[PDB]
């Protein structure tokens, strides 16, 4: 979780660099657990084309939060309002643009751009609001 | 926590990939499986033996004598799915699908 | 061809009803279509042992 | 009178999985009295020779 | 008559039905005992009676 | 199997999940686990087919490493604490492997690939047996030790189970397939509940505990297994098939119905509880249930379904096996809304 | 230490017969030796086939009663109680269901060595 | 909201205390409708044998409204019970601890400063 | 009470009552081979109860009044009307052929619960081992398509899997120039014209196929209409014999009981029957299939239970 944390101690904005840097980090991550699955349920036929499988997978997954990360801070800082969900709505869906362009379907990447949008938008929203999604036992 | 403790913890977590992580074979893997309860017997004897938990004494060969009917079972599955299939290699052992 | 057709019996059922379903439609046979190896299912456990163990760290 | 489902709108659902998409098509139905079609004839009585110096039979 | 098999409930079967009534009664009747005796119980218990 | 042996195999089953739920030595509960796992494998192998023997090894195989981990929780937990006594665990990773040991025997997370193929392999009986009482001792054991699990770990489980429960059914035609990805999306449905109140999980299992038996027994009422079979039942058994679609609606939680009342009460606690983001979830997804539901329904009874010309004298022969408490069986499972207040017993 | 002693003492004076044995003597080295043997003839193409058997019951129910005369093992500790009538019934019962296995080894075929 | 309370006897249905609770009617509407619970059952239980439904074996019948309605009337003391001691303890727990229960102050209308909003 | 778990619990052993008389034999042959009075005259000899071969109409004949029912409430298909057009293929044809065979299976398994509960041998007229024959020579002369063949198969299969085999059958070997004799002997003009190709294919049917698949696991004895109008020989011989080989010799009380408790319950003795997948001829309309059901639920004795029925005079219902 600490890898959450190194997003999560940079604000929005300020330093935009290390927060791109650490939406890569965290991209790769989902990334590799994604692969791992794929490489472990999914039976290959050689090491060379499982590994580009992983890395296909991974290269992906990598590049949606690189740029996440990167026009979040940016949008942050040149409008100077961290607190915006169309700060994480912008970047978010760009990624789901990348990502379709990844899978070579621009289609399912504009559809992407209603889903993973909302959803950054929505995980923004919760953040500013402390909406909790794994609540603990209190009641 | 002493290095004997590392070593039989240890031993069971490599006995865990080696039964779970199957290679190619159904026998030798209940045999990484009764191999399994071998480590946790030690492990478990360790601390009764250590703490003077007299009345645990038993709980090892109790602990034992249920494992030993798990492989009783096993190996007595292991010829069943055999005589038919041929063998115990799973990778045929695919009839189950949809 | 703007209110009929391209509108209603194109673009919304599109959206919502069409794409959903075949969101599910992709996401069924990507998950209910395991041959039946119980290795790649036990390596399937084996992976999420340690993600539960030192990647997620549940118990930290 | 109303429609019932044809022949065809039975058919649909058929072949084991009924939302297929490419590999489904080689995932043939069970049989209905779920036991498979008895494979290849194993039976053997695993000959055997005794033989044939076996001094056990004066020679 | 008409099936030539005997039907397997073609005839009173006269123990179960007796059972069956004799049940009823017996849980009629010790649901309105109980209940009485509840009432009862409660009325002298808190002070009503 | 003799008639004595297969009683008797009922029974050290039974006795083996009853010493799971009332002993407090966690060898014991140990113990019971492998009692019921020893004596339910050869009833799975009933019938004897190579489908059977396949489900048994897979089931043999998930369930003999799941209670081995299960000792290895207790290992850690004694070790730590010097104490058999079942309670809060006092060294994290013990529970949470307890966790994925107790969940390998539910099928909640990607532990769950063992259920759907063990419930293709044996026949209706067994499966019934399979996903109605082989769930009481886990959930039991669950619930004792509600004091510590890590809320996170239990939440993503159950969100998985239910998930995974409704996608996977989506694609599958054979009755028992799609009955135990069902049975896995009630998993995750009462699991969810599970750290926060153990009432409520209770209650949910009590219902889909019910309406599994008023499912089953109308399956080898109708002798169906595919979709196909249980269409051509539409005429010997109409009947039969209507009860079959009001149990079908029943299934998803279409309110005033007994399935709604479960997913109703998880809900609000766990509103009650600042979890308003999770419950919506499920609530979502329990369409994905009512989905294959549905066209469950429009092959049973809804639309007719082309017959067979031999099928006719079937209508000569009645069914002989009474297979006793379906009346109340579908009835409990379908109008026990207006007495939700009596969860309170169960507290 | 001491019993340690023993133990190496033996495996080592048996490696050395063993190695006397395997070295000291000449062998010319000639193919159609490795030919193997089978009462003047040899195995064909078999003695590694997998070997379709019945007296398989026989080998796990060994292994079944084995688990239970482990479990009888501690008498002799254990009838140095003070409570020497539970200890007596109890041991009577574990005894008994060792006889009632093996009945019900025999009447249901089982120890009769499969056909 | 309860398995943890002390002096809690164990697979114990009614406890004794319990019956210083009003005992449920006898024509309560709940135990009615689990009454009528019983008929479903019966109407039903003809209907799965192809038997005449309206008519079929009033015997059977009897017992499944009985039997229904009697279980029911030891589950809904129950019920009340386990809501009387959720209500009771309820009560001890806010007496005994009245600094968690401040005294809040009521004012009327006329002293807060509620903003109307013009809804046009 | 009838044979039930409890059954077996209390006592029932069914191995108390098979003895020699206890063969399940079957006589087999050409169309009209004379194999009927073979069978009537076997089962006398030797105190075995005769089964009539059945046809159309067997489950009204095992059910219900014993009265047959109308063509299209039982059946759909005519064999005389098979010979009258083969090659229509309405659906006569292979109809015809899977209700002879699932009327064929029923007999069977009514056959096999009077043995079992009783103990007396069983003589029938072709069995499910049998009948493929006709549909295999039905299939040569194309009456029938090739994917009602591969399915008729595919339920032989299905169904004939549990039923362990006969003990012994005696095959009626006719030539085929007596039997078209025998069939001008008869007079029913139905019967006229059959096709010598198919009066010779059912016998090579029988001869290649019938005889060499079954040898093994049972006794063959067949015979020519020569002898099998001595009813003397053909039950010495009968007598005289091992009956040794196939699953008969061989099965333990354990298995008498599954049997005994399959063949009771004839609702999943034909459930595969069912035909669980479309085939044109076979399957029958939903509008179709749900007029049957209203123009039969409403006929005597079938729409309550048997004893439950008011409209036939049963009595009692109230507390029945
Ligand atoms: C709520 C709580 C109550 C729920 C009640 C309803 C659900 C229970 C199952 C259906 C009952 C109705 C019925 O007809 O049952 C017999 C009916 C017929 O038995 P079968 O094994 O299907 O077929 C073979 C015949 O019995 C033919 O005989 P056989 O010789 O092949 O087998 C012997 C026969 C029993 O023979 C005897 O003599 C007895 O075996 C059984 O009945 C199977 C169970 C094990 C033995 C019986 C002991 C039961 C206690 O079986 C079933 O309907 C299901 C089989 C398993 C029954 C027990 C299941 C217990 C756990 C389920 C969840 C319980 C609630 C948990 C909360
Ligand atoms: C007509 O129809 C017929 C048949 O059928 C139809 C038949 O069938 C047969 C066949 C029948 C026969 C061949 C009959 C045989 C009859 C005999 C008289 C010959 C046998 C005689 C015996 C007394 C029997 C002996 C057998 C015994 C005891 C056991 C048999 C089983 C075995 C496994 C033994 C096999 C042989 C072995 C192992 C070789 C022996 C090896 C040793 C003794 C090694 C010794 C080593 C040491 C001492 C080491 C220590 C040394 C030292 C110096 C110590 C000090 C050293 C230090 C380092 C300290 C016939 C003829 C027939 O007419
Ligand atoms: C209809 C809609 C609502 C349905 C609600 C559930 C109804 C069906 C189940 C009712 C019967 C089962 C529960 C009650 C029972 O029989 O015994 C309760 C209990 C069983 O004993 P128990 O409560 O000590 O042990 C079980 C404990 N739980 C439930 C937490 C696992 O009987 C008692 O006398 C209770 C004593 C302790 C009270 C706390
Ligand atoms: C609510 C209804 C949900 C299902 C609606 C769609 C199915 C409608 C019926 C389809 C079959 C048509 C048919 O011929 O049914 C005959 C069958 C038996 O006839 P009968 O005994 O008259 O049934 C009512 C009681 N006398 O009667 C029926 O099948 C009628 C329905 C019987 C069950 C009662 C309704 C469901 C109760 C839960
Ligand atoms: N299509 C078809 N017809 C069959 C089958 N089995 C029997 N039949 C018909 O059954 C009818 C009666 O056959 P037999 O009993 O041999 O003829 P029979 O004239 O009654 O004379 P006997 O043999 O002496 O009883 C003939 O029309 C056969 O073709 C079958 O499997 N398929």
């Amino acid at each position: 979780k600490t890898l959450l944390h190194k997003y999560s101690d940079i604000p929005e904005g300020t330093e935009c660099h290390r927060k791109a840097y650490a939406s890569t980090s965290i991209g790769g991550a989902t990334g590799l657990i994604v692969s791992a699955y794929s490489i472990a349920l999914k039976p290959p036929a050689s090491f060379l084309e499982g590994v580009a499988r992983t890395g296909r997978y991974t290269f992906t997954s990598a590049a949606i939060g690189a740029i996440f990360g990167l026009t979040s801070c940016i949008s942050a800082q040149v409008r100077e309002k961290p607190d915006d969900p169309l700060n994480y709505f912008i970047g978010g869906c760009a990624g789901g643009l990348t990502l379709g362009a990844r899978t070579r379907s621009y289609g399912i990447g504009a559809a992407a751009c209603a889903y993973m949008g909302l959803t950054a938008a929505l995980v923004k929203m919760g953040q500013l609001e402390g909406w909790q999604v794994f609540a603990e036992p209190k009641v | 926590m002493p290095l004997v403790y590392m070593n039989i913890i240890m031993a069971f977590a490599i006995a865990l990939a080696g039964l779970l992580m199957y290679r190619s074979h159904l026998m030798s893997s209940l045999l990484c499986l009764e191999g399994m309860m071998l480590s946790l017997f030690i492990m478990s004897t360790l601390i009764i033996l250590n703490t003077h938990f007299t009345l645990a004494n038993m709980m090892p060969i109790i602990l034992l004598v249920f494992a030993a009917c798990e492989a009783a079972l096993g190996l007595s599955l292991l010829v069943m799915v055999s005589n038919t299939y041929g063998t115990d290699y799973v990778q045929n052992l695919n009839l189950l699908q949809c | 061809k703007s209110a009929s057709s391209l509108l209603d019996l194109i673009w919304l059922e599109t959206i919502l009803p069409k794409t959903t379903s075949f969101i599910q439609m992709k996401m069924s046979i990507m998950v209910s279509n395991q041959k039946g190896l119980i290795k790649l299912y036990f390596l399937s456990f084996l992976i999420t042992i340690m993600i539960s163990m030192t990647l997620f760290n549940y118990h930290e | 009178r109303q429609w019932q489902p044809d022949v065809e709108w039975a058919e649909q659902f058929g072949g084991a999985v009924m939302y297929p998409t490419k590999e489904t098509a080689h995932w043939k139905p069970p049989p209905w009295n779920d036991v498979d079609p008895p494979k290849d004839t194993l039976v053997s009585n695993l000959t055997l020779n005794f033989g044939p110096q076996h001094p056990a039979a004066h020679g | 008559k008409f099936y030539i098999r005997e039907p397997p409930h073609g005839s009173p079967d006269w123990l179960k039905v007796g059972l069956t009534l004799g049940t009823s009664v017996f849980l009629w009747i010790y649901l309105i005992k109980q209940h009485k005796e509840d009432v009862l119980e409660y009325k002298r218990r808190n002070g009503l009676e | 199997m003799n008639p004595i042996i297969y009683t008797t195999l009922i029974m050290t089953v039974m006795s083996g999940t009853m010493l799971v739920m009332i002993s407090s030595h966690w060898l014991l509960i140990w113990i019971g686990f492998e009692m019921n796992l020893l004596a339910m494998i050869p009833v799975l192998m009933k019938n004897f087919n190579p489908r059977a023997t396949e489900a048994a090894t897979k089931y043999f195989l998930t369930q003999a490493t799941a209670s081995m981990m299960l000792m290895m929780a207790i290992i850690i937990n004694l070790l730590y604490s010097g104490q058999w006594t079942i309670t809060k665990m006092f060294n994290p990773v013990a529970m949470t492997m307890m966790t994925m040991a107790l969940a390998m025997k539910l099928g909640l997370s990607p532990f769950h690939f063992w259920v759907p193929e063990v419930t293709q392999g044996i026949s209706l009986q067994a499966g019934l047996l399979l996903l109605t009482w082989q769930k009481l001792a886990p959930l039991s054991v669950l619930c004792q030790i509600s004091q510590s699990i890590n809320p996170n770990l239990m939440l993503t489980m159950a969100m998985l189970s239910i998930l995974i429960g409704g996608w996977g059914g989506l694609n599958q035609t054979q009755l028992r397939k799609i009955m135990a990805y069902s049975s896995i999306a009630h998993m995750g449905w009462m699991t969810a509940v599970l750290p926060y109140n153990t009432t409520m999980t209770i209650l949910n299992l009590l219902i889909y505990i019910t309406m599994t038996l008023a499912m089953f027994m109308l399956l080898i009422h109708s002798s169906a297994t595919t979709t196909l079979s249980l269409s051509h039942t539409w005429n010997k058994m109409p009947v039969i098939t209507s009860l079959m679609m009001v149990t079908l609606l029943s299934m998803g939680g279409l309110p005033p119905l007994s399935g709604f009342m479960p997913k109703w009460m998880i809900i609000q606690e766990m509103t009650k509880n600042e979890s308003i983001i999770m419950p919506t979830l499920m609530a979502m997804t329990a369409l994905l249930n009512l989905y294959f539901y549905m066209r469950l329904a429009y092959s049973s009874s809804l639309t007719m379904f082309p017959s067979t010309n031999n099928m006719k004298m079937k209508w000569q022969f009645e069914h002989t096996k009474q297979m006793k408490l379906l009346p109340t069986m579908i009835v409990l499972s379908t109008l026990v809304l207006p007495m939700t207040p009596a969860l309170s017993s169960l507290n | 230490m001491n019993i340690m002693l023993t133990l190496l003492t033996n495996v080592t004076l048996a490696s050395l017969l063993v190695l006397i044995a395997f070295w000291l003597p000449q062998l010319n080295a000639y193919s159609e030796k490795t030919s193997p043997y089978e009462c003047g003839f040899d195995p064909m193409g078999s003695a590694r086939l997998p070997f379709s058997m019945k007296f398989f019951l026989v080998a796990i129910t060994f292994l079944l009663f084995d688990l239970e005369i482990a479990l009888l093992l501690p008498l002799p500790w254990a009838s140095q109680t003070n409570n020497l009538k539970t200890m007596l019934t109890m041991a009577l019962f574990l005894l008994i269901l060792l006889a009632a296995s093996l009945a019900y080894e025999w009447t249901q075929k089982g120890l009769e060595w499969a056909e | 909201m309860m398995s943890g309370r002390p002096g809690r006897v164990p697979l114990q249905f009614l406890p004794n205390e319990a019956r210083s609770l009003p005992p449920p009617k006898l024509t309560d509407p709940r135990l009615v409708y689990m009454g009528f619970l019983g008929y479903c059952s019966g109407l039903i239980d003809n209907a799965i044998r192809r038997r005449p439904v309206v008519s079929a074996g009033l015997h059977r019948q009897l017992l499944y409204v009985t039997s229904f309605v009697f279980f029911g009337y030891y589950l809904l003391k129950r019920q009340d019970y386990m809501y009387a001691l959720r209500d009771h303890d309820m009560f001890a727990y806010v007496k005994s601890h009245p600094e968690d229960f401040p005294e809040k102050d009521k004012k009327t209308y006329g002293e807060i400063l509620e903003e109307f909003h013009p809804v046009r | 009470l009838q044979y039930g778990p409890l059954a077996f619990v209390l006592g029932e052993r069914t191995t108390r009552k098979l003895t020699e008389t206890s063969k399940v034999i079957t006589v087999d042959g050409n169309i009209c081979s004379g194999k009927g009075r073979l069978a009537r005259e076997i089962a006398e000899k030797l105190g075995l109860r005769h089964f009539p071969e059945a046809g159309i109409h067997y489950a009204d004949s095992t059910t219900g009044d014993g009265k047959p029912l109308d063509v299209q409430l039982s059946g759909n298909c005519s064999l005389e009307k098979f010979y009258d057009d083969p090659k229509s293929n309405d659906g006569n044809s292979y109809r015809l052929q899977s209700w002879l065979y699932a009327s064929r299976l029923l007999q069977y398994a009514d056959a096999l619960e009077h043995l079992l509960s009783t103990g007396q041998g069983v003589v029938l007229e072709r069995s499910i081992y049998s009948d493929f024959v006709f549909l295999e020579a039905m299939y040569r002369q194309g009456f029938i398509r090739k994917q009602c063949v591969e399915h008729y198969n595919e339920v032989k299969k299905v169904t004939a899997c549990e039923y362990l085999p006969p003990h012994v059958v005696v095959y009626v070997d006719v030539p085929v120039p007596e039997i078209q004799s025998r069939i001008q002997k008869k007079g029913n003009p139905h019967e006229m014209k059959i096709t010598a190709a198919y009066l010779q294919d059912i016998e090579n049917a029988y001869k290649k196929t019938f005889l060499p698949e079954m040898s093994e696991k049972c006794e063959v004895l067949q015979y020519s209409a020569r002898e099998a109008e001595d009813a003397e020989k053909v039950v010495e011989d009968i007598e005289y014999l091992k009956c040794d080989k196939g699953p008969w010799p061989d099965q333990d009380d354990r298995t008498f009981h599954r049997l005994r408790m399959l063949v009771q319950n004839k609702l999943e003795v034909l459930n595969y029957t069912t035909i669980p997948v479309y085939l044109p001829e076979i399957t029958i309309g939903a509008h179709q299939s749900d007029r049957v059901f209203q123009k039969f639920t409403e006929l005597p004795g079938r729409k309550y239970s048997p004893g439950y029925n008011e409209d036939v005079g049963d009595k009692w219902i109230w507390l029945k």
